[PDB]
């Protein structure tokens, strides 16, 4: 199983980014996939999740209404559209997959596979 | 020879009926088991088309012009039981994954339970199978047609639901509704602490829920196999009549 994130970088507060996760090594149509983020000093934090057939998506309170998660079981890709970015959002962003089909509450210790992460840095004036 | 081509296709159906019977007599239906059942019942439907396409009175002498009756048992009976088995099995398998995650949602506190994790998982189960009816696989039918099949599948696993264009036999999610309402009644702040006695009734209750749903599925599998056995007996008579 390999999860590879791209789409991070530098962006001004108020701007937007689209993260992409390339999933290789698992029947993607059967596992929930989510996004976590980890700023240095702070603890890893669940961001978003989408269950195996996409009938439910979940978002942390801190990103509800600003982020949008989507998955393309065909292209083996999961996306996170990140709008209205704030300095609080600065962190390494990880793509992660579960062994089960459902999201439920996003909890790091319930996720089976992890990507290397990609940096998102939001700078305000 | 076309008469013998019919007998070769009728014999291919019984060969598939044989494999179908074995698959359905396994205690646990896996995702692999469902893939095989879909192929067989699909192969059945194909040869039922070629049979009708390709299409002594003593031996003929109840559920079943020869082509307008074999295509009737498959289209309005075998295919219905088949898709009902597929949808309910997928639901039950997804339910079993939630229960498997239950152990990692309990800890001492006297027991602390992650009510929020359990509730949201079951909510996803309900949302996922709201538009996955037992019957029909696509589109809709008349309210009377939907009710005819509810009686045939059972009000335990099915319920007639209104959808765009007509009606369907949906999966009865009352058992999931039962669990969600019970979880709401616990209150809390995302987690709850249950005295040992109350948790014991809930753990055993979860296991009983599982067994009830398993029994629901096995009963439905039984009806599909029974229908397949009636269908095989009809094919039997033909393979010997043409011979």
């Amino acid at each position: 199983v390999q999860l590879v994130e791209s789409g991070g970088g530098l962006v001004q507060a108020g701007g937007s980014l689209r993260l992409s996760c390339a999933v290789s090594g698992l029947e993607m149509q059967s596992h929930a996939i989510g996004w976590f983020r980890q700023a240095p000093g702070k603890e890893r934090e669940g961001v978003s999740c989408i269950n195996d057939d996409g009938s439910t998506t979940r978002y942390a309170d801190s990103v509800k209404g600003r982020f949008t998660i989507s998955r393309d079981n065909a292209k083996n890709t999961v996306y996170l559209q990140m709008n209205s970015l704030k300095p609080e959002d600065t962190a390494v962003y990880f793509c992660a997959a579960k062994s089960v089909w459902f999201c439920s509450v996003i909890r790091s210790h319930e996720f089976n596979s992890w990507g290397q992460g990609t940096q998102v840095t939001v700078s305000s004036a | 020879s076309s008469l013998t081509m019919l007998n070769d296709t009728l014999h291919n159906i019984r060969t598939t009926n044989q494999a179908l019977k074995k698959e359905l007599s396994q205690k646990t239906l896996t995702k692999t088991s469902l893939e095989e059942i879909a192929l067989h019942s699909s192969q059945i439907s194909m040869d039922v088309n070629k049979s009708a396409q390709l299409l002594a009175r003593e031996l003929l002498h109840k559920e079943a012009k020869i082509a307008n009756s074999i295509n009737d048992i498959n289209e309005q009976y075998l295919k219905v039981y088949e898709h009902a088995v597929s949808s309910y099995t997928q639901m039950y398998q997804d339910f079993s994954a939630v229960l498997s995650s239950l152990a990692g949602w309990i800890s001492p506190g006297s027991v602390k339970l992650q009510v929020n994790s359990l509730k949201k998982a079951l909510e996803e189960l309900k949302e996922k199978y709201k538009d996955k009816p037992l019957y029909p696989a696509n589109n809709t039918v008349s309210q009377e047609q939907a009710n005819k099949w509810l009686t045939e599948l059972g009000g335990t696993i099915g319920k007639v639901s209104q959808k765009n264009g007509g009606y369907v036999v949906s999966i009865n999610m009352t058992p999931i509704d039962n669990m969600l309402k019970s979880l709401d009644n616990l209150g809390g702040n995302g987690e709850v602490v249950l005295d040992n006695a109350k948790y014991q009734a809930w753990n055993a209750g979860f296991s009983a829920e599982d067994e009830t749903m398993k029994n629901n599925l096995q009963t439905l599998v039984q009806k599909y196999s029974n229908a397949n056995s009636i269908f095989d007996n009809l094919v039997k008579v033909l393979s010997s009549t043409i011979s």
